[PDB]
RNA sequence: CCCCGUGGAGCUUUACUGCAGCCUGGUGUUGGCUCUUGGUCGCGCCGGCGCGGCUGGGGGCCUAACCCUCGGAUGGGGGGACAGCGCUUGGCGGGCAGUUUGACUGGGGCGGUCGCCUCCUAAAAGGUAACGGAGGCGCCCAAAGGUCCCCUCAGGCGGGACGGAAAUCCGCCGGAGAGCGCAAGGGUAGAAGGGGGCCUGACUGCGAGGCCUGCAAGCCGAGCAGGGGCGAAAGCCGGGCCUAGUGAACCGGUGGU
RNA sequence: GUAAGAGGAGGUAUAGGGAGCGACGCUUGCCCGGUGCCGGAAGGUCAAGGGGAGGGGUGCAAGCCCCGAACCGAAGCCCCGG
RNA sequence: GGCGUGCCUAUUGAAGCAUGAGCCGGCGACUCACGGUCGUGGGCGAGCUUAAGCCGUUGAGGCGGAGGCGUAGGGAAACCGAG
RNA sequence: AGCCAUGGGGGAAUCUGGGCGGACCACCGCCUAAGGCUAAGUACUCCGGGUGACCGAUAGCGCACCAGUACCGUGAGGGAAA
RNA sequence: AACCUGGGGAACUGAAACAUCUCAGUACCCAGAGGAGAGGAAAGAGAAAUCGACUCCCUGAGUAGCGGCGAGCGAAAGGGGA
């Protein structure tokens, strides 16, 4: 009836620029713990062939869970996730050209 | 008055007010900056 | 006329009463000046505030002369 | 059809993973000039909303 | 009739903002010759003379654009690079257009008021209304702040060269009736008051826990860390006895990582 | 009326447009500070534009690109008078 | 003989000297679409689900994973990640 | 504040040409303006037909009936009943 | 009849006033096209050393952005199809 509770503040610092989004890798995090789940080659390939990955650009495996030893190729680890498997199985990492 | 205090060979400013014709022209009061620690602050 | 006018109401007083458990912080009593005093486990910030200084038991203290105190009998 | 996700609230509240809703603190822009160290310091931080806070989500929809 | 509605419409103007119109600079339409002041590059010549492109301005004359006109004219005459028209510049602009022109209110208008602090109303928690009764605020201070140390008032009576109703001084009584920047209040000398010495914590990073509260906001705050200040030290310092001295958000200014 | 054009007028200051007053008689005073209008080749401010000292971005460079002081620039307003 | 102030509306208050209505019949007012959010009946489950469309049928369904929601958060961001 | 388009002013080059990739510059890369044409997939429903958890004469089209009629309006136009 | 394309083009209304903005390039007026009309073989996309005319549906996406950053408005590339 008066003055909106917008008192509040944008702070959403970065809100837009004229030709906006800009294009730019964007990591997918899946846990260690899904990735139990199966026994194989694990591949960005595979995460989102089925299960937990979904077209997000790449690949980070990262986080919860007890690493079954196995290959595991992704774009991007996790400081604690590598040591996990790394203590039990191969890490490979993304592509670079 | 508005009064903004800086960091001497460096970047830091600071809350004030100085006072209009009132004996005040300069001010050379001590504070203490993020980076190190204590340093002499002139008016500016 | 020319009056009408007022100031919001500051709604102070003792905040906690003799036998209250209270935390640490608890406000005790808010006030005009030293209508209460400070004592044990108990201090006071720029407005008069006095609060709980360890959780405990409030009680409050007539000493003629030297004027009320409030203070936390603390225990855990 | 389809609401209109309300940008005005986009662009100055999240909401929480859990379901809460952030705001800045107000008051910490030129209102300004001595305020304690500890005013401005505490107006530093997010805060969280109450009542209103289900209006906020409202607009916030695809979102 | 009267009031009310963030209703309508006609009218007004030195309400606001446009629009027509009108004024205007540059420029396109837009050309020739000539005189003279300024610039411009090369040369001849000791800042100045001579020359051409470029010129900019100003004066004059031309005619063929353009305009008017003449017993119809591929022409004569008059005006003439102006005017007119195109784009653009700034102006004036109720001729016209869209609108704005607050609320409270013992009806509305007029008057008064509109946020903040103090007291009363307020019924011994808190909170309470009225166009109830009364007063303040929109600041001030680098010393009026920190800390260490030291001292304690106003007033009444007696006494003292100017002066005594009240300066300054000695005495005796004098618990607070002084002071505490400013209103009022609550507080207060077992200082928050007066004076000193050193000083700048009118710090950065934070913040357990509460007061208050529809929301947003406001308020208090131990303690942790960093690096400091005064103190022998216990300790005190995150401005000022406290409670007013103010303004969401947007948009923008300055400086930084 | 966007225009072409028309009305004015197939008129020409003894005319035409606007305004106010309103046969006729006698008369119509003072005040230009404000407002309007009229005049004022000075000055003051004043837009595009011209100008380019000076500064910038980028490139290895030749460059390209941008910002920009003085100074020249109408009407209007100011100013001066009726 | 006892008792007894129409109906609706609107109101602090209506039999009200407040509103509406001559009477009867018929017409007459909380819908749908998309998207939200709770709840509820059910299918599946770290998964769940298809849109156009294609094939079938001519009151028969099936195919179709593009895509969406979920499986990680926090920060303005770079980024980091059970933090 | 680029790109596309263009009312005003200035005004090129012909592949050592030009345009674009969001000011600008350098790099890298994309495309070839200032001539034109091109089916299908698409839209609609006066018309014909088929079907309806569509109406059943105050409904359904305004019109099941001789209705855009009667009647009403200068007219645009309104517009039944049955 | 409606559909379509080009030229022109509102206001109520929304913003709880209103002027930017919205309504909406909608209503309508005008010219033209036709069984459709438009568009159409890159001076394209935009970040992959990728795509490969145009139109239509699904999606992307109420995302990117636009916005008195109000009210609101609101793409594209890509992917699935015709
Ligand atoms: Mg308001
Ligand atoms: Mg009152
Ligand atoms: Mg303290
Ligand atoms: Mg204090
Ligand atoms: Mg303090
Ligand atoms: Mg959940
Ligand atoms: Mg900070
Ligand atoms: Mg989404
Ligand atoms: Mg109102
Ligand atoms: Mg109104
Ligand atoms: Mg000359
Ligand atoms: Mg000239
Ligand atoms: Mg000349
Ligand atoms: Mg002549
Ligand atoms: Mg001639
Ligand atoms: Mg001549
Ligand atoms: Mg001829
Ligand atoms: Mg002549
Ligand atoms: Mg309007
Ligand atoms: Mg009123
Ligand atoms: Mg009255
Ligand atoms: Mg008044
Ligand atoms: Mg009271
Ligand atoms: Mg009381
Ligand atoms: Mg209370
Ligand atoms: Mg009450
Ligand atoms: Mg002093
Ligand atoms: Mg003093
Ligand atoms: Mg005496
Ligand atoms: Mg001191
Ligand atoms: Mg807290
Ligand atoms: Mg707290
Ligand atoms: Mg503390
Ligand atoms: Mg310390
Ligand atoms: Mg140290
Ligand atoms: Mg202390
Ligand atoms: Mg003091
Ligand atoms: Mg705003
Ligand atoms: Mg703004
Ligand atoms: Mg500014
Ligand atoms: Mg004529
Ligand atoms: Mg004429
Ligand atoms: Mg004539
Ligand atoms: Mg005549
Ligand atoms: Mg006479
Ligand atoms: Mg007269
Ligand atoms: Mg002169
Ligand atoms: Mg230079
Ligand atoms: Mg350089
Ligand atoms: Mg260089
Ligand atoms: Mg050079
Ligand atoms: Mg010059
Ligand atoms: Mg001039
Ligand atoms: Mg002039
Ligand atoms: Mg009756
Ligand atoms: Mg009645
Ligand atoms: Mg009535
Ligand atoms: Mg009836
Ligand atoms: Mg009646
Ligand atoms: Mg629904
Ligand atoms: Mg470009
Ligand atoms: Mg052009
Ligand atoms: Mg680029
Ligand atoms: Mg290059
Ligand atoms: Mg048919
Ligand atoms: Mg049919
Ligand atoms: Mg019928
Ligand atoms: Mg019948
Ligand atoms: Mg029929
Ligand atoms: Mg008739
Ligand atoms: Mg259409
Ligand atoms: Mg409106
Ligand atoms: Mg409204
Ligand atoms: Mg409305
Ligand atoms: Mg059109
Ligand atoms: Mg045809
Ligand atoms: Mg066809
Ligand atoms: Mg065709
Ligand atoms: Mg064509
Ligand atoms: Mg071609
Ligand atoms: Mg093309
Ligand atoms: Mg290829
Ligand atoms: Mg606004
Ligand atoms: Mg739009
Ligand atoms: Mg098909
Ligand atoms: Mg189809």
């Amino acid at each position: 009836g008066r003055s909106t509770t917008l008192m509040r503040l944008p702070k959403r610092g970065m809100q837009g620029q004229v030709p906006g989004e800009i294009k730019r890798p964007r990591y997918q995090g899946v846990n260690l713990k899904d990735l139990a789940r199966f026994e194989g080659e694990v591949t960005p390939e595979l995460l989102v062939r089925a299960g937990l990955l979904k077209k997000g650009y790449r690949l980070k495996i990262l986080g919860e869970g007890e690493a079954k030893p196995l290959k595991v190729v992704a774009h991007a680890f996790s400081k604690s996730a590598l040591e996990k498997l790394k203590a039990a199985g191969g890490e490979p990492v993304l592509l670079e050209a | 008055l508005l009064l903004e205090c800086t960091e001497c060979k460096r970047r830091n400013y600071a809350t004030e007010k100085n006072k209009r014709n009132t004996p005040n022209k300069l001010e050379l009061r001590k504070y203490c900056p993020w980076c190190r620690k204590h340093t002499v602050h002139r008016e500016v | 006329t020319k009056n009408g006018r007022d100031s919001q109401a500051k709604r102070l007083g003792v905040k906690r009463y003799e036998g209250q458990v209270v935390r640490a912080g608890n406000i005790l009593v808010r006030q005009r000046g030293t209508r209460f005093k400070p004592g044990k486990n108990v201090g006071m910030g720029r407005d008069f505030t006095l609060f709980a200084l360890v959780d405990g038991v409030v009680e409050f203290q007539d000493r003629g002369r030297l004027g009320r105190y409030v203070h936390v009998r603390p225990l855990a | 059809p389809k609401m209109k996700t309300h940008k005005g609230a986009k662009k100055r509240v999240k909401i929480t993973a859990s379901g809460k809703v952030v705001a800045m603190k107000t008051g910490k822009r030129h209102l300004n000039w001595q305020k304690s160290g500890k005013e401005i310091r505490q107006k530093g931080r997010k805060f969280v909303l109450a009542k209103p806070e289900a209006e906020r989500i409202k607009l916030l929809l695809p979102y």
